[PDB]
């Protein structure tokens, strides 16, 4: 849930 | 003006991918409930200026970051 | 600048939220959880690009380096 | 490495 943001914010580090 | 040495933006990188292993260990049976009691006993500890926003946005499901 | 998710507030709060997070890791028998947990994950698919956190973590190796 | 997260907190200012 919060997981999938982080690993949004994750894919907009690079 | 002292350029950092700690919270750079490097470092930054680390912590966020850190934190998604972290959670994904929460989610692991048991971890959470045993989180949420660590979580009730913390937000009285002392020790932790600044954070409270943090301790409830945890204790209450909130979720991690904001949109 | 564009970025909606990783944005400078919101590191500022998951650096926060890590650190309620690792005194919890040192809570009697969570650290041990963890490190098996680490050990469960070592062959996981979903954590390709995750190698250098995962070992930092599982040899204790600390969370950010000066 | 606490130290060091919390070292890094006294740099948000
Ligand atoms: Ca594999
Ligand atoms: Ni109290």
């Amino acid at each position: 849930i919060s997981y999938e943001e982080m690993a949004k914010g994750y894919e907009e580090m690079a | 003006m002292t350029n950092n040495k700690y919270y750079t933006e490097e470092n930054k990188k680390k912590v966020w991918k850190k934190h998604m292993i972290v959670l994904k260990f929460l989610e692991q049976p048991g971890i959470s409930e045993a989180y949420l009691n660590y979580l009730q006993e913390e937000i009285h500890n002392d020790e932790w200026i600044g954070f409270e926003n943090e301790f409830f946005e945890e204790l209450t499901g909130k979720p991690v970051i904001n949109v």
